[PDB]
RNA sequence: GAAGACUAACUACUGCGAAAGCAUUUGCCAAGGACGUUUUCAUUAAUCAAGAACGAAAGUUAGGGGAUCGAAGAUGAUCAGAUACCGUCGUAGUCUUAACCAUAAACUAUGCCGACUAGGGAUCGGGUGGUGUUUUUUUAAUGACCCACUCGGCACCUUACGAGAAAU
RNA sequence: GUCGACGUACUUCAUAGGAUCA
């Protein structure tokens, strides 16, 4: 009946990667970042952009024969932020927004049992 | 086109979610066209779009937002807020992924974020036009994509170090810069 | 009532104080007399024992120590003294 | 029966309430801290006189002048006066707060 | 110059025998061109699957499985397992203030040698008239509880091969075993297994891979 | 797959240690406080110039290791404001064995031992009591809770009869 | 050498508070 495809949306700071894999993970179908889609560099990251992203992976797609995904999305993590900010939720929204169907969301960061050194120093990185 | 979520209910937001449900179920019913059912015996909420009445294909994410937004601690209004409009997000961060703080240090960090009676808080809420929740340690944001990085930015500024004063002056600055636009 | 008499205090008030702070003070464990069934012979045993007592004919066991007042096996019978 | 359940849930509210209570106290017990003593007790005053009879006070002035407590002849303050360090004048707040407080007492 | 799509084929996996819904899903290969056939790169792959898909279930919405295609006929490739797991975000729904988290793991080898690795998750509990409000345990209890998790997973691997082994994961027999001979020691709430991952895959033996989907 | 650090959530400034400090499992080795005691010795004690053991982080000597972060250094930008003064590579270090060094807001900005002085609710450890609850084996018995008590800890509330100029 | 680290000697900066009246 249907054929199910994975939607890995990796949502940094400085980007979206809307990638859509198959079940098994190797092959790849659609690439697209939030970068390719707008060209003023202010805004990669920006949700307008992965809005973009997600509508052309959901055309790509559905122009090979799969209907449906999962999807996986992932912040950072590592010893930076573990939760997927604006971008990758606006790029979920988006994605829901296109007559692909959606079973089975969930959240992979990666998290340490306890690891190494935070960039920064003693006394904190961003302001 | 029958579909789903599940989302599932923290326990300190549990007795909130049975004491103001009555304000939940309708709009998620009748203006979303949407089947909302919450299971108790593994306690979430589960909602499914139904094939036959159901017209905007993002009502099931839009309804899945808004009850998170209730789940991550903020109010019914502003989890409505969540639900009507198109432009509105999270940013969930912590204390320890800006500098790393334990001990009293971050106990005293959570009371500069919070300052007194709130009134910090509400000041980088009420200067920015977003929503903040200040949790056990992390802390979330709710707004629209520029208003948050602004909160953001002075959430960040007050964890670091800086007294509360100054960021009254800045935040001040920053809702001249923003009115106008 | 600030006049109860120190010389004369009531015996609820010296039985739940520590042994030690009772207005003359004194032990609080007991001897207790053991039979054990086949024999017929007792033999006296501190409650708070910290030996395995065996019995003396019938060499087996009575009690068998605990951070307390001992355990005593449940083949038993005794009488306090 | 099942009102024992019901007392339950009645004693685990009363001990939950208990050690939110507690674990309040206890973060500002810490805190001494004298600008935020300070206008904790100043803004308690205020709400003190908001919210909340002579031989009271006539006690009162008798044990004042009996004692003459508040006046620099106490060790703290010929402390600080005689050795020159009440020019600075938040240690002057204190003194002269000392001082209209015995005037308070030693009025008619 | 190549639009990659129009030389892949789709094959479709399936999976063991002891599961309901033995179909999974379909995957791409390439077309199966002389120097560099296509079977020799499909022989590697593990795909996850949730097993509420995979049984009907919906209490299995968390526990996802690990298969790992083994063989290959005719647009169907045969798997086998690689391993399971919980999902990420029913753990850390577990996991919470006043309360004591125990864990342990066993390595252990199976009747069919394979060399796993088994994980076991268990948490305390209030008794229902207790009042105070935490309950940790007193952590001489909680060597005794890891070591009785430890016996009965070491004892209860290695009297199965794989597949039982496997199909006594899927009605948590195992859950119950440990909540029964752990609660004159202490309440404890919560017993999981949360994990499963191999380590040393024997040798092929094609036999009981076709014995599955015989 | 390799490597070297680190032991998140649980996690409570509650627990332990003379302090510095200590958080994955399992075993081995030796040690420790409190409790219980109708055991034992019988003043053996308290505080201590000299003298001695230990003493975070940084730091030196000689080997090993060198993943991450990174004093110095080198480079990119120096775009009104920097409000939003940083990017990239990184030697020493960070880790460890054997010797050095002997300092910290080494904090309770508070010497140690002994006595007395008030009311309460909690929590950790030990003990006593209970025809209380569950864990039933089939009724026990432990274990887990509940209630009362008691010794010994870390803390909290309310009042002083008291103390202070006041915070307390 | 209008040199440094000390050791002596000296100088200087921080004083008003309440009440009533205008
Ligand atoms: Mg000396
Ligand atoms: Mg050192
Ligand atoms: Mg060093
Ligand atoms: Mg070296
Ligand atoms: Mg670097
Ligand atoms: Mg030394
Ligand atoms: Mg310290
Ligand atoms: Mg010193």
């Amino acid at each position: 009946s249907q054929v199910f495809g994975v939607a890995r949306i990796y949502a940094s700071f400085n980007d979206t990667f809307v990638h859509v894999t198959d079940l098994s993970g190797k092959e790849t179908i659609a690439r697209v970042t939030g970068g390719m889609k707008v060209k003023a560099d202010r805004d990669e990251s920006s949700p307008y952009a992965a809005m973009l992203a997600a509508q052309d992976v959901a055309a790509k797609c559905k122009e090979v024969g799969i209907t449906a995904v999962h999807v996986k999305i992932r912040a950072t993590g590592g010893t930076r932020t573990k939760t997927p900010g604006p971008g990758g939720q606006a790029a979920l929204r988006a994605l829901a927004r296109s007559g692909l169907r959606i079973g089975r969301i969930e959240d992979v960061t990666p998290v340490p049992s306890d690891s190494t050194r935070k960039k920064g120093g003693r006394r904190g990185r961003r302001l | 086109k029958f579909e789903s979520r599940k989302i599932m209910v923290p326990p300190h937001r549990m007795t909130p979610l049975r004491n103001s449900w009555t304000k939940i179920y309708p709009p998620l019913v009748e203006h979303l066209k949407l089947q909302v059912r919450m299971n108790l015996k593994t306690k979430s909420v589960e909602l499914r779009t139904n094939p036959k009445f159901t017209t905007d294909p993002g009502a099931l994410q839009k309804g899945a937002d808004f009850i998170k937004a209730f789940t991550l601690g903020f109010d019914l209004d502003d989890s409505i807020a969540l639900l009507r409009l198109d432009d509105l997000y999270i940013e969930t961060f912590e204390v320890k992924d800006v500098k790393t703080l334990t001990g009293d240090h971050l106990s005293r960090a959570i009371g500069r974020i919070a300052g007194k009676d709130g009134k910090t808080k509400f000041a980088i809420e009420n200067a920015t036009r977003t929503r903040i929740v200040l949790a056990d340690s992390k802390i979330h944001i709710l707004g629209g994509f520029t208003h948050i990085r602004m909160a953001r930015e002075s959430v960040v500024s007050l964890i670091l170090g800086s007294p509360p004063g100054k960021v009254y002056g800045n935040l001040r600055t920053v809702a001249s810069r923003l009115k106008e636009r | 009532v600030l006049v109860q008499d120190l010389l004369h205090p009531t015996a609820a008030s010296e039985a739940r104080k520590h042994k030690l702070k009772t207005l003359v003070q004194g032990p609080r464990s007991y001897f207790l007399d053991v039979k054990c069934p086949g024999c017929l012979n007792i033999t006296t045993v501190f409650s708070h024992a910290q030996t395995a007592v065996t019995c003396e004919s019938c060499s087996t066991i009575l009690c068998t120590p605990t951070g307390g007042k001992a355990k005593l096996s449940e083949g038993t019978s005794f009488r306090r003294k | 029966p099942e009102e024992m359940r019901k007392r339950t849930t009645e004693m685990r509210l009363m001990r939950e309430l208990m050690f939110r209570e507690e674990r309040k106290a206890r973060r500002l017990k810490k805190i001494k801290s004298k600008t935020y003593r300070k206008i904790k007790k100043k803004e308690l005053m205020k709400n003190r006189e908001l919210a909340a009879d002579n031989e009271d006070h006539d006690i009162a002035r008798a044990k004042e002048r009996m004692t003459l407590k508040h006046k620099t002849n106490s060790k703290w303050a010929k402390d600080m006066i005689k050795h020159g360090m009440t020019n600075d004048a938040e240690t002057r707040e204190e003194m002269e707060e000392m001082l209209r407080q015995g005037e308070r007492l030693k009025a008619k | 110059v190549v639009d990659p799509f129009t030389r892949k084929e789709w094959f479709d996996i399936k999976a063991p025998s002891t599961f309901e819904n033995r179909n999974v899903g379909k995957t791409l290969v390439n077309k199966s061109t002389g120097l560099k056939s296509a079977s020799d790169a499909l022989k590697g792959r593990v795909v996850e699957v949730c097993l509420a898909d995979l049984q009907g279930s919906e209490d299995h919405s968390f526990r996802k499985i690990k298969l790992r295609v083994d063989e290959v006929q005719g647009k169907n490739l045969l798997t086998n397992f690689h391993g399971m797991d919980f999902t990420t975000d029913k753990l850390r729904s577990m996991v919470r203030k006043w309360q004591t988290l125990i864990e342990a793991n066993v390595t252990v080898k199976t009747s069919d040698d394979y060399v796993l690795r088994i994980f076991a998750i268990a948490f305390t509990r209030k008794q229902a008239n207790q009042v105070k409000r935490h309950s940790y345990a007193q952590s001489s209890h909680i060597r005794a509880i890891r070591k009785v998790i430890s016996e009965i997973l070491t004892k209860e691997v290695q009297g199965s091969t794989l597949a039982q082994l496997t199909s006594k994961l899927i009605p948590e027999v195992i859950n119950k075993e440990i909540e029964n001979a752990t609660k004159d020691i202490f309440p404890l709430q919560n017993i999981h297994v949360r994990k499963v991952k191999l380590l040393k895959q024997p040798k092929f033996d094609v036999g009981a891979l076709m014995a599955l989907h015989g």
